[PDB]
């Protein structure tokens, strides 16, 4: 009945967000609300680096015009945050590319 | 004169930003009643931001203490702004001195 | 019986309302109880749980609706985890102030 663009947000530890033996690790989250088609393909990216591994995503599920939510999580390093490196997580949809940059600068 | 006691805390030169919101407390962390008549941005690039609250007369001649809070975007802390009448204070009756002009100006019309 | 992991994320530092996702991992039995705090104030609305998938480990998602200025005012968030009759809490704040 209707098309969306897909809305990308991307969700990041805090400052105390890191646990466990050293060298420390946590998860990156990235999830698309309210987005059609349901198909999505989900990319994580570091400093133009396409990330291969380590990473899982969720498969899309149900949250009138129907309604979709995917959840992906990407395992990072303590060092490499502290870097100032900048995730992006890419959204593919309809051909129509997506980009949401994120980081610790303040 | 006009019957509007109220006390207000404005903020210049922050980013031309939304999502503002100015809460006063008390010192018992108490709420108030909110405000309306948002501003809006100034040509110079400075957002101006105005909190209304309404006390009663009794309270402020009792010295009590109100905190003027900060929500900006830009800074993560919220700073704290103190605004209390100073009691103690004694009451003097003003003198009023009218000074005419001297002669010596009214030399060049 | 193992202690469930807490974690607690946060809305990036250049911006995103957003929403609080507390995760617990590795956890045994299946069932188990999340809530969150707003300043030590019980939360009566504004949450929802996910219904708990398989990772044996189970995992388990909870999501918090909350406001730009909300999240700015510095208050206190809590996600409390019951678990084996253990209670765990972990309280965040803006990594930037």
């Amino acid at each position: 009945v209707a098309e969306m663009n897909p809305n990308v947000n991307v969700f990041v530890p805090p400052r105390d967000g890191f646990s466990g033996p050293a060298p420390r690790k946590s998860k990156l989250i990235c999830e698309a609300t309210n987005f059609t088609p349901k198909p999505i393909t989900v990319s994580w990216l570091k400093d133009g680096k396409l990330v291969e591994s380590g990473f899982t995503t969720d498969p899309v599920t149900i949250e009138t015009p129907q309604t979709y939510k995917v959840i992906s999580t990407l395992t990072i390093s303590e060092i490499d945050w502290l870097n100032l490196n900048v995730y992006t997580c890419r959204v593919d949809h309809r051909g129509l590319t997506f980009l949401k940059n994120v980081s610790s600068t303040c | 004169l006009t019957k509007s006691t109220k006390l207000t805390c404005l903020v210049t030169d922050l980013t031309t930003y939304d999502s503002v919101t100015i809460s006063w407390t008390r010192q018992n962390g108490e709420a108030v009643k909110t405000h309306t008549n948002i501003s809006e941005s100034h040509p110079n690039a400075t957002f101006s931001a105005v909190g209304e609250a309404s006390i009663c007369e009794d309270d402020w001649n009792s010295g009590e203490r109100f905190t003027c809070t900060v929500t900006h975007t830009d800074l993560p802390s919220p700073l704290k702004q103190t605004i209390s009448r100073p009691k103690g204070v004694a009451l003097h009756r003003p003198d009023v001195y009218l000074l005419p002009p001297a002669r010596e100006q009214l030399n060049l019309r």
